[PDB]
DNA sequence: CTTGACAAAAGTGTTAAATTGTGCTATACTGGGAGCCGTCACGGATGC
DNA sequence: GCATCCGTGAGTAGAGAAGCACAATTTAACACTTTTGTCAAG
């Protein structure tokens, strides 16, 4: 909302329309950079400011709390590597 | 049938309501008209196909013609399930884009 | 009024049962301050 | 009976146990009092804990459908008793199922109470179940030597476990009961003045009824907290598409802008301390904080380097001047304060 | 429609105290909380689609 | 012996709920059912398609 | 390393403890005053950390440094404030509760596994119908009771505590049977009644007392009054014969004689066996015996029948209410205990048998359930897991309760969700230290379900849960991840 | 560079009032309440 | 085979109603040394 001094609301199908272009990088960007990777968010702004590029993104907030969800629905949900091992995506923050 | 409905029930491969019949096996259709019911039976060398159409069906074929197997009976949307046990997978895949097409 | 229907005694007394809230002469209302309209709705009619 | 309704499918349960006579519920009562006295003089002669005997006697009531090795071998040892002290252990079991079936003949006189109390934050079950454990509370207290009926005396108590828990699970964010009574008092008040008035009560009006320690300080303070928050999914608009969360802002982690500013300040303060000397800057960094994180008080710096508090003071108060000296002369940090 | 809806909401309300007692003293002012009647009606000009 | 099969036919419905991923199936519909069926096999999302990837 | 898959799986009750940092115990959310979240509550900093970066509750620790460090006082680690949107908690239930996506989502996974109907599933897991564990050589109707049979209540009250009925009399009459008879079906009890049930039939409340000395005495039996000694007592001279509050009413003997009952309140015909003793009680009211049981005389007197022991302290007798110890259960921890002993890898090798079987049905019917057996067994998944003993707890983060700018608070419905499930647990903890009697237990247990069934999946099953004032369901889990407003359309496919 | 000296600033141990939690009221009272259905086709199961 | 109830799905933006008694726990007002912070001495 204007109001709100809101963005853009980049829904389902202007996503389609970046896959179908192609662009994987403008894509992950607003998926990420620019909507709700705090790290990534943070440090673009700072980089920009600098005269300096932006930084490689980092994985969307938004993913880390379905995961969370997912597990108040008792269901365990991991991020696995190459090799099966898991990937912790919470910087250690959540590991007792 | 017509239009955006007949495109969503191709792509989602639903039967149709007006469905058509269509011949399981190839042979030589057979027409028996009579004043109760209708019965057509495709003959072939040692099989006798039997289907009960309507008597409001508008047929396609006539009496001596060879039809092949997945061949419409009577005209109506074909059910496209019935088309790949009966033609199989490459029939039913050129009828699905044929259709859509003609919407 | 409260009837007692064994004493046969009447107490009658006005009570203050709030507030109507007040079309106004070109057929609005004001509503917390705001102007405010009460759309006409259209439904099947009740009847065999 | 009912698979959908919970409600009506307790009912038809508390429907299967019939209503006690009055000379069902005195005997009831008297087996319950005995039972518990036979359970106190148990204890005074076995020498272990009265409420362990009881513990043990209701397990034996309650039987395998609902530790096991303790509770068997206090029961073995109940019985090695002998024939005069036995005789205590069978009131006290048949107290304690005379128990459990005068709570059972009066869970009818709960849903009678709690059907008054709906409206109020909890769900009708959420009533009924709550007057179950102030029927419980009735049973233990209960005393059939008054003469008085159950319901009389238990009523008291089903009406206060379900007054309580709306006092205390009502609200989200729970108020004590003392403090839940007063926006009931003041409700209250309130709605006996409009009546009077024909209008909304003024605070000030509202104080003075309330009496003596009230003013219209206290009764708007009273009111604010009285207020129930309000749910992040409230739709907005005629669509269920908009909702109050969307457009609340998060104000606790750092904006982008924040978070680089704190950055710039962090560069540009490191770049300024580093035209002080070695220790001189070190001080200033330990005493701020800018290491570790927390100032470090003089005697603290002191240990580090050697040295009294009020050599730090010297030294940390003359790189305080250089730095004052250098900003005037280059004005790198004065846009970071406003 | 929503005014006989609150109506019956201070009804019901009248038959509960009605079933307190306390007939002594009871006048219909007492008897009578007009707040469901209100919140009904605040309701319909407020929060009616 | 090899596996005899038969071809089969699904509209786009089914089919797009019948893929090996789960998050693009549970992300399309049926949630509950997916996720349901998913957790219990402890399905493996490979990260094949774009949908996948998108959400994380 | 890199993230290349996302796995899957059900969440053991072990794995829940081990993501959780603590148990919240109240329903709390914060202090209505102090605005500061309440110890061992939904917001509880000892639990899921603190509010602000690198500051415990107490205030003793303001510093960075102090990282990893977990206060004295406060019990709060001392970290970022973030791990509020990550730290999750649990809530350790009474009783196990299923999740209701594996039990409604059709065709039902643990209905499935169990092969029971949707229809059986719901009764046994809401308290409608008990499902057999140990028979325990019960007989229903004569035939013998077999595992995951079905009962209801009433057969169940017959199995369990036996069959019995009271019979009221006409005001002013008199039974005709004596206390202690053997009716059978049919036979009158008195005037206008009859037995429908056959076994031992005894007086309730002698209104009456006839005491013929040693000349007959009528006296009468005040409501709150009770008669001492049985019927045909030798009753010496003095003796109590009937009690009452105040001593003044004691109806004490006046010469030696023998007491007749008569004028009962009501017939009570059980379906026991007395056994008449003389010496002290092997047993005691609420005991179980088997046939060939001893029960009073040391050896002498022994049951020779299935039932549940009472004690008769004035008639002197021990009556065996004929019941069995069947040993079934209702709920979810019924069928906790069905998939904990189901053997997957003997249950897939009788329905690789079905497979065989000309019927096609039959096959398409083996295939559904081999599917689901396959899957935990290929998956490592074990399938009691399907029903929850901890409850995992959303971080505060993802739940807010924050104070807007006009001062008001806002919170999510996951809050009300989850304080009616503490709410009912805590109050479950206090039914069973109480001993409440288990019509109230199934009603909190029902409860219980239902609770975890809104918070996961509210409106799934029954009427939505609604927050009061308002009509809106509250929005739960399931509610928060479908749909066009849920997480995945909203917030991960779009942004 | 120490070393005194100060007045706070801060910590700390009591004690009081304010706040919060808990128990208890004895005529008799014993199975609720709101809804209350103008869409459509689609699977998929679940039994006749 | 078929008939039925249940569960699923149905475009994108933006712009908008108890009271009281008493105990138990906590808060806050005090005092207190204790510790800085500091400003003059060499
Ligand atoms: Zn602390």
């Amino acid at each position: 909302g204007k109001a709100q001094f809101g963005g853009q609301r980049f829904g389902e199908m202007e996503v389609w329309a970046l896959e179908a272009y192609g662009a994987a990088h403008t894509l992950q960007e607003m998926l990420t950079l620019k909507s709700d990777d705090i790290e990534g968010r943070n440090a673009a702004y700072e980089a920009i400011i600098k005269g300096e590029d932006v930084p490689e993104p980092s994985v969307p907030e938004s993913f880390r709390v379905l995961v969370k969800e997912l597990q108040a629905l008792a269901l365990d949900v991991q991020t696995l590597d190459e090799k099966d091992n898991p990937v912790d995506i919470f910087e250690g923050l959540a590991s007792k | 049938t017509q239009g955006l409905p007949r495109v969503i029930e191709l792509f989602e491969a639903r039967r149709p309501k007006a469905k058509a019949v269509i011949s399981e096996i190839d042979g030589v259709v057979r027409i028996e008209e009579t004043e109760e019911k209708l019965s057509v039976f495709v003959e072939s060398e040692g099989f006798s196909k039997e289907y009960k159409l309507p008597k409001e069906a508008r047929l396609l074929v006539k009496d001596g013609d060879y039809v092949e197997a997945g061949q419409p009976l009577t005209r109506g949307a074909i059910d496209p399930h019935q088309l790949l046990e009966a033609k199989g997978p490459e029939a039913v895949e050129r009828y699905l884009v044929e259709e859509i097409q003609k919407v | 009024q409260l009837i007692h229907k064994d004493t046969g005694l009447i107490k009658e007394d006005e009570v203050f049962l709030g507030h109507i809230p007040l079309m106004t002469e070109d057929g609005s209302f004001i509503i917390n301050g705001a102007d405010r309209v009460i759309v006409s709705q259209i439904h099947r009619s009740p009847g065999v | 009976i009912s698979t959908s309704d919970p409600v009506r499918q307790y009912l038809h349960e508390i429907g299967q146990v019939p209503l006690l006579t009055l000379e069902e519920e005195v005997e009831l009562a008297r087996k319950v009092e005995e039972g518990m006295e036979a359970i106190k003089k148990l204890s005074e002669i076995t020498g272990l804990d009265p409420d362990l005997i009881r513990e043990v006697v209701r397990a034996k009531i309650l039987g395998s459908a609902r530790d096991p090795k303790t509770v068997e071998e206090i029961d073995q040892k109940l019985k090695s008793l002998p024939k005069e002290h036995k005789r205590y252990l069978h009131i006290a079991r048949e107290g304690e199922a005379a128990r459990q079936h005068l709570i059972e003949a009066n869970l009818r006189l709960v849903v009678s109470i709690a059907k008054k109390y709906t409206g109020r934050g909890l769900s009708f079950l959420d009533l009924i179940q709550e007057g179950n454990q102030g029927l419980i509370r009735a049973v233990e207290k209960f005393e059939y030597k008054r003469r008085f009926k159950f319901s009389t005396y238990a009523t008291w108590w089903i009406r206060q476990a379900i007054n309580r828990a709306i006092a205390d699970q009502a609200r989200t964010i729970r108020i004590p009961v003392h403090m839940v009574e007063t926006i009931n008092k003041l409700s209250r008040t309130a709605r006996q003045l409009q009546q009077e008035l024909g209008r909304e009560p003024t605070y000030e009006e509202i104080a003075e009824a309330m009496g003596p320690g009230w003013d219209a300080k206290r009764v708007e303070e009273t009111l604010k907290i009285a207020q129930e928050p309000v749910s992040l999914e409230t739709p907005i608009g005629d669509e269920k598409d908009s909702f109050y969360g969307d457009f609340i802002p998060d104000e606790h982690l750092p904006s982008p802008v924040d978070a680089a500013t704190q950055s710039l300040l962090s560069e540009e303060l490191e770049k300024a301390l580093s035209k002080l000397s070695e220790r001189e800057a070190m001080v200033l960094k330990l005493r701020k904080g800018l290491i570790d994180g927390r100032e470090h008080t003089l005697e603290e710096v002191g240990a580090f380097f050697g040295v009294t508090r009020e050599r730090i003071r010297q030294i940390e108060n003359k790189a305080l001047r250089k730095l004052k000296y250098h900003e005037s002369r280059t004005r790198k940090l004065r846009d970071f304060l406003d | 429609d929503q005014f006989r809806v609150g109506l019956a909401r201070l009804a019901r309300g009248v038959r509960e105290r009605m079933l307190m007692g306390s007939e002594d003293s009871l006048t219909p002012a007492k008897l009578v909380n007009s707040r469901p009647l209100e919140a009904a009606i605040r309701e319909f000009f407020s929060r009616s689609q | 012996t090899p596996v005899a099969w038969k071809p089969l036919l699904m509209g786009v419905t089914k089919s797009a709920l019948s893929t090996k991923s789960w998050l693009s199936a549970a992300s399309f519909q049926n949630t509950t059912h997916v996720l349901t069926e998913a957790a219990i096999a402890g399905k493996k999302d490979e990260l094949i398609g774009l949908k996948e990837n998108v959400i994380l | 390393k890199e993230v290349r898959k996302v796995r899957i799986a059900l969440a053991s009750p072990e794995k829940i403890r081990s993501w959780s940092y603590g148990e919240v115990e109240k329903p709390e959310t914060i202090n209505y005053r102090t605005l500061k979240p309440e110890r061992d509550g939904l917001f509880d900093e000892r639990i899921f950390g603190p509010i602000k970066d690198y500051e415990c509750a107490c205030g003793k620790y303001k510093r960075q440094r102090f990282e990893g460090k977990v206060c004295e006082r406060c019990g709060v680690e001392v970290t970022k404030s973030i791990v509020r949107r990550y730290r999750m908690g649990h809530i350790e239930l009474a009783t196990p509760a299923a999740h209701i996506w594996f039990v409604k989502d059709v065709p039902s996974k643990i209905g499935t596994l169990l092969d029971l109907s949707a229809t059986e599933l719901e009764q046994v897991l809401y308290f409608s119908k008990y499902i057999v564990l140990d028979p325990k050589g019960a007989i229903l109707n004569g035939v013998p009771v077999e595992k995951r049979q079905l009962l209801t209540d009433e057969e169940y009250r017959e199995l369990r505590y036996g069959k019995q009925e009271t019979y009221p009399l006409p005001p002013g009459v008199d039974a005709l049977v004596k206390d202690g008879e053997e009716v059978v079906k049919g036979q009158e009890l008195a005037p206008g009644v009859v037995s429908r049930l056959d076994g031992v039939a005894l007086y309730r409340f002698p209104r009456r007392v006839r005491v013929e000395y040693v000349e007959p005495k009528d006296y009468r039996v005040q409501p709150h009054m009770n008669v001492v000694v049985p019927e045909g007592a030798r009753v010496e001279a003095g003796d109590k014969i009937v009690a009452a509050i105040d001593p003044e009413e004691e109806v004490i003997a006046e010469a030696e004689g023998v007491v007749h009952l008569h004028e009962p309140a009501s017939i009570l015909v059980v379906k026991a066996r007395v056994y008449p003793f003389e010496d002290d009680v092997e047993v005691s009211t609420g005991d179980r015996v088997a046939p060939g049981d001893v029960l009073a005389d040391g050896g002498k007197v022994k049951s020779d029948v299935y039932g549940r022991v009472e004690v008769d302290l004035v008639r002197n007798v021990v009556r065996v209410v004929e019941s069995y110890d069947i040993d079934a259960r209702m709920g979810a921890e019924a069928i906790q205990q069905l998939l904990k002993e189901l053997d997957l890898e003997a249950l897939e090798k009788e329905l690789l048998e079905e497979m065989k079987h000309p019927s096609r049905a039959r096959r398409a019917k083996a295939r559904k359930r081999l599917e689901v057996v396959r899957a935990f067994l290929d998956s490592g998944n074990r399938p009691e897991w399907m029903i929850l003993e901890a409850v995992p707890v959303l971080p505060p983060d993802l739940r807010p309760m924050v104070q807007v700018d006009g001062g008001r608070f806002a919170t999510s419905d996951l809050n009300d969700l989850y304080r009616r499930l503490i709410n009912r647990n805590n109050r479950l903890k206090k039914l069973l230290a109480q001993g409440a009697p288990e019509i109230i237990i199934r009603n909190e247990k029902r409860m219980l379900q239902e609770a975890v069934d809104a918070l996961l999946d509210n409106g799934r099953r029954g009427a939505p849960v609604t927050n009061p004032g308002s009509d809106r369901p509250l929005r739960s889990l399931t509610d928060i991840l479908s749909g066009k407003q849920g997480r995945f359309r909203q917030n991960l496919l779009g942004k």
